[PDB]
């Protein structure tokens, strides 16, 4: 009986306003770099109940929920290393950014 | 007076349920609830314009913090509608406003209201068959029967 | 229908044994006194006030009536009052026995005396050159002075010693054997009850009293069968004068621990169920360890038992339509209460402590202990209404001494145990005295409802007749 | 606002007393769910397709199973009197009956619901078959001459 | 400085809609066993105000805010560490199968 | 994997009903007290992208989309141990309230 | 809803006897039985045709294990009929429905049938000695008397 | 019915693991024709602890 | 007409001797005390589970004020607490009376004692 019953699953919501990003777009880039350029896009992996990670296409899709989702199903996106966040709506718009989620890149930090 | 939070605080008060004769602080809960319910009433009042019109505004409550702020309503209307929203609420503290309040909020709505009823009298144009009298310029004019509608 | 509500006993399940179990009023003390439109009002427990330092922690406390003054031993270190008047060994509690011309600490397992001049000197045997009879004293275990004669039992058996008269230091010098032997019970504790030695042993109590011989050899003390109680108590210090009589707890030997007071040679309980249970939640050596004791002050008149992790009261003037215990706490969470070994003195109450190397005095303005916050805590019993609606629940509160406006969370269970949301509502506010704490829609009662009042303030609470509008 | 039809069902209660918010005791999620089949019942007994009291209410659908979250979609006047409603029908669920005043309200509300409806579903019948146009119109040279209903 | 202020109660939405799922289903189990199993089911308690765990039925129930409630209002639920999840609304359907909530956590290099 | 996606501020809505707090305000405070007393309160700082820590004002602000927020840009708050909250809405009704929570942040392991 | 347990289940619910409002739990042999109740119920109204007409079906209770699941009941007449049959199944349990259950069974039925008495309404033909008008195609297609019944 | 032995019996829920707010109800009793007696057998590993017995002898 | 129904005592018949006997509460402690809106409550006994094992039935029990220890006496052996501190015979019931320096258990007509030191 140590830690809380809570939800791991994220949800989207706008910034602004208590709405979800409805077909909105995740772009997960390098550390402090702009996602949006195809260049600065790392290999983002989906990680199945089993554990049989595999890699997707970068811009990320978000179902009317604000769950994640892909091919009509919900999914958990995993990284190799480090990242930034970036949300964008559907119509088009930096609702959020994040320079570095973790705040330290795992990869190199491993040795 | 000048504030929605006015009129919902002297409904409460002529309810009884919190005031400074009674010793007793609005709660906030309260305070939220019964202007959530003033809001109703004077919508429903309104009716989209058909009804009864006071200069109330909706604020929006989407925008603000909270809806309670500011009201349109004239200055005669005031009693009337907060002793109506005193009656609306009286049944949510299982409370029942006594025979004075009800009285009094008849009268109040039918005070708003007579202004109205006046206004909306009006008379209807002349039938579309009826000619005007030989005794008219408008025989010369040609225009002989009255305008329809 | 305004319907009142006791809080003087708060009533609920109790989730491992699925039995109802008495919820106890935490930090109050019922008054039975005709207040507003009900019969007693709630208050809070007086609060403690650092009033000097001492060294290590409370061991001891005994109102010396030779000097008119309090002795206190605390941690290694005796004290009188304010000043230090001589050194005492030991870690565990030690139980005293002033005199007219000595002061006293059995510790250790010796009676050790405290002369009022300065020297110390410690019971032993006659000289063997002296020609007085010798003895076995053994370990001591508790003490007690009656006419002049300091009575302590050996450790592990039911003999109990006196001393002698001319000098003290030494026991009596021909008859100074005495035995408890009307059960095969080894003497748990010793005390002094009107002009009775009574000895409690581990499954009967007996009392001693003068024969008045004056032949040398003769027993100057015979059992007195006539008054014998077929109980004991639990631990050496697990008795204390109460009501012109000694309360105690009951030995494991005759059954379940059960808190008792002696009348008439009679133990008649004065524990509810609740509070026996709550005992019998103790092992043998942690119940063991405990101690209780008297305190009294306003109207009230405490019975304070100190176990190892609960401290119930007993108020005995708050008994009228039962027993009445109330559970006293210190910190929000369940630690221990702090103050122990309470006396009075002078003119105000002092208390030592459990933990920190300080004692406290007893001050009735305010509620905080050492200045720190606590918990106050009143229950109302579970009580059936279905389909009910309950609007107005209203508690008088005497307003006004409090330093900032403290709040209460007042909260409703439904099943006994677990409780729901807790609504924060002004209780005191400082230098207004005549605020209402009223709550209204509080909703419906579907099969039951009980009512938890918690109250974190540094100012004494004073809760009145709870009213509920269950219409 | 009430913008749910949970919303509507929460504040029902409320007008009830039972779980009004600011309250101790508040009811089963169970319980809110069945009082919105309760509401959605009632509107569909008043809709009744066409013909019925037309509120512009928006019924509940497998693609959003918490009906409760669904935006109820009434008309900003009509919110009071379904509000009202469903308080004297929730009622006896818990054995406790309206008081006068929520019965005068819900009674008020659903005639200021129909009025607007009736005023828009008058609509006097065309001529019968048989009424001649008269000789004043010129559409008699036109052959025309009785009228045509429907 | 090590600690986060955040929403305490947890929200549980559903997957297809930005809707809490009112009257929702929550099932607790063994790690990557199915928990509506009642062998399969752990331990779950309540966090009251007293400090104390008291354990109550499994098919926790969520309100039409999101947040879980017990047979009155808002508790606070605990279990051990291992929790699996299952989100079942009303109606009988699925929402979520999380299996193991610990590999949910943002920075599984700790682990 | 080493580090998976997820939403950080959290968002913060009503006990009863979905919508929600608007400009309402989070106070923090000891474990099991009254989280308004200053005597009460414990200080919480914004840990920026940088992870400058700064204190800031105690009463939070909280837009229409249930986040903190100050100088109008939303805001990480951290506090500096266990602690109890009071969640007020604009009016200033409580939310709920709930005497112990934890939750250390996942970020800032390399420290 | 969409199944016979769940009308009699509401039925039950307003009548008081099993809600989880009231934390009880329908009695199996209470759902069966006024399950059975509800098919009696419906079985007066339609009346073989003749009657207020629902598009309730009857299952059969004979190749089924109950006949309690689904019903073709339009989703207007749900409310009507579940308040008539929790009014009905009232002095089973020696409760009687309160004013508010009979008063909305009252506006259900009337609701139910309003309907089919506004098509049923129709109007009888002309009578077999009632002649056309010389004004008509069939005084030359010899027809003249209306054709009977 | 006539206090030596008794009638059909019917199983009731008492306990439930883990759910403190259960009640025991038993609707639809029966008449009362001359004489009547309940008697409540528990088989169980578990306490049971009944209160008062209400009856709506209507 | 809610009537309330004690069950701290039940009544019937005897189907042997016709008489109106007292049908008694079976595993219940009725407790005195004031829940709901009854003035008792019935409690069933507390359960038995075995604490360790031991030789043969139980014939006696007392509780040794002098050692401050249980002696109980079961099948052959005179139990102390645990630990088997000694061999009784016979069968039947046998009835014990602790002492300072003996414990002692009349067995088989006579006064057998068990001194402290074996």
């Amino acid at each position: 009986a140590n830690v809380v019953v809570s939800n791991p699953r994220p949800i989207f919501t706008e910034s602004r306003s208590f709405k979800a990003v409805a077909n909105g777009k995740i772009y997960i880039g390098q550390i402090d770099t702009d996602p949006v350029n195809p260049a600065n896009q790392i290999p983002v992996y989906i990680e199945n109940e089993d554990g049989s990670h595999v890699q997707i296409t970068q811009p990320l899709i978000i179902n009317a929920a604000g769950k994640i989702v892909y091919n009509g199903q919900l999914v958990k996106i995993v990284t190799v290393q480090g990242h930034s966040m970036a949300i964008y709506d559907a119509n088009g718009s930096q609702v959020d950014y994040i320079a570095n989620v973790l705040k330290y890149d795992p990869d190199q930090y491993s040795i | 007076i000048k504030t929605k939070g006015d009129l919902v605080r002297a409904a409460l008060r002529k309810l009884g349920v919190a005031s400074d004769a009674t010793l007793t602080d609005v709660e906030p809960q309260s305070m939220q609830d019964a202007v959530d319910d003033l809001e109703a009433m004077m919508a429903e009042w309104y009716q989209d314009g058909k009804g009864i019109i006071t200069g109330y505004v909706f604020s929006d409550d989407e925008n603000p913090p909270a809806e309670g702020d500011d009201h349109g309503l004239r200055s005669s209307a005031v009693s009337a509608v907060f002793h109506n929203l005193a009656c609306r609420i009286a049944p949510d503290y299982a409370l029942e406003a006594t025979a004075k309040i009800i009285a009094t909020a008849k009268y109040g709505k039918e005070l708003l209201y007579k202004q109205t009823a006046i206004s909306r009298a009006k008379r209807a144009p002349y039938p579309s068959r009826m000619p005007t009298g030989s005794g008219n310029s408008f025989a010369n004019l040609n225009e002989w029967h009255y305008f329809p509608g | 229908p305004i319907q009142q509500l006791p809080m003087m006993k708060g009533m609920g399940k109790d989730f491992k044994n699925a039995d109802y179990i008495d919820y106890l009023p935490v930090n109050m003390l019922a008054t039975p006194k005709e207040i507003l439109n009900s019969s007693g009002y709630l208050r809070s427990f007086p609060g403690i006030t650092k009033r000097y330092d001492m060294n290590g922690v409370s061991r001891g406390v005994e109102y010396n009536t030779a000097q008119n003054a309090v002795y206190r031993v605390c941690g290694g270190k005796l004290y009188k009052g304010e000043s230090e008047v001589g050194d005492v060994a030991g870690s565990g509690r030690v139980s005293m026995a002033h005199g007219r011309t000595s002061q006293a600490v059995g510790v250790n397992g010796q009676l050790v005396e405290y002369r009022y001049d300065g020297t110390v000197k410690t019971v032993s045997n006659w000289p063997a050159d002296s020609g007085f009879t010798q003895y076995e004293l053994g370990s001591v275990r508790d003490i007690t002075r009656l006419r002049g004669r300091y009575a302590w039992s050996k450790d592990g058996t039911d003999s109990w010693f006196i001393t002698d008269l001319e000098d003290e230091s030494h026991p009596d010098r021909y008859s100074a054997q005495y035995r408890a032997e009307s059960q095969p019970d080894g003497i748990i504790g010793i005390g002094t009850w009107r002009d009775f030695i009574v000895c409690f042993g581990s499954s009967t109590i007996e009392y001693f009293s003068l024969t008045g011989a004056t032949t040398a050899g003769a027993a100057l003390y015979v059992a007195q069968p006539s008054l014998m109680v077929q109980k004991s108590i639990a631990g050496t210090y697990c008795k204390t004068p109460f009501a012109d009589s000694y309360a105690f707890i009951s030995h494991p030997a005759t059954g379940a621990p059960s808190v008792y007071i002696i009348g008439s040679g009679q133990a008649s309980p004065i524990a509810t169920a609740s509070i026996e249970k709550i005992i019998r939640s103790y092992t043998a050596e942690e119940m063991a360890t405990g101690v209780m004791e008297t305190l009294r002050f306003d109207s009230h008149e405490l019975l304070i038992i100190h176990l190892p992790r609960h401290v119930l009261v007993y108020d005995a003037s708050s008994s009228q339509n039962g027993p009445q215990w109330c559970v006293l706490k210190t910190g929000l969470y369940d630690d221990v209460y702090r103050g122990v070994d309470f006396m009075y003195e002078g003119n105000q109450i002092t208390c030592g402590d459990k933990s920190e190397a300080v004692v406290g005095q007893l001050q009735f303005d305010i509620s905080s202990q050492y200045d720190k916050q606590q918990e106050h805590l009143l229950f109302t019993p579970l009580f059936k209404a279905d389909n009910a609606r309950c609007f107005d629940l209203e508690v008088e509160s005497s307003t006004g001494v409090a330093q900032y406006a403290d709040r209460l969370f007042l909260s409703a269970t439904t099943d006994g145990i677990n409780y729901g949301r807790e609504q924060m509502i002004e209780q005191n506010e400082p230098f207004v005295y005549d605020k209402r704490v009223l709550w209204k829609r509080v909703g419906r009662i579907r099969r039951l409802i009980g009512f938890k009042l918690r109250v974190i303030t540094k100012s004494p609470v004073t809760l009145s007749g709870c009213q509920i509008r269950l219409e």
